[PDB]
């Protein structure tokens, strides 16, 4: 269940919460660089 | 004339049949046909770049068997 952010290419392990991951991805459309 | 893949944030892979001359909006309509998602709620991303509706796959030099990413947007 690894997840990849399509905007910054960070990878998120299987146990990383899906909804928090999705929120991360969406935040790039507010601010491209999040670190 | 070529196959591309569209990966969702839940990990599902959608396969599509496209032509290089297809616009990004055309690709979104193919996604709606196959998966049901309204085009205006789709962002399509390739190699970190949001693809613009009025441009074509060829305008981004997206070649066969490439993987796009689909991210939903609120309207
Ligand atoms: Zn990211």
């Amino acid at each position: 269940s690894w997840k990849v952010c399509p905007m910054c290419s960070e990878q998120f392990p299987p146990d990383y919460d899906q909804q928090v991951f999705e929120r991360h991805v969406q935040t790039h459309f507010d601010q491209n660089v999040l670190n | 004339s070529m196959q591309i893949f569209v990966k969702t944030l839940t990990g599902k892979t959608i396969t599509l049949e496209v032509e290089p001359s297809d616009t990004i909006e055309n690709v979104k309509a193919k996604i709606q046909d196959k998966e049901g998602i309204p085009p205006d709620q789709q962002r399509l991303i390739f190699a970190g770049k949001q693809l613009e509706d009025g441009r074509t796959l060829s305008d981004y030099n997206i070649q066969k068997e490439s993987t796009l990413h689909l991210v939903l947007r609120l309207r």
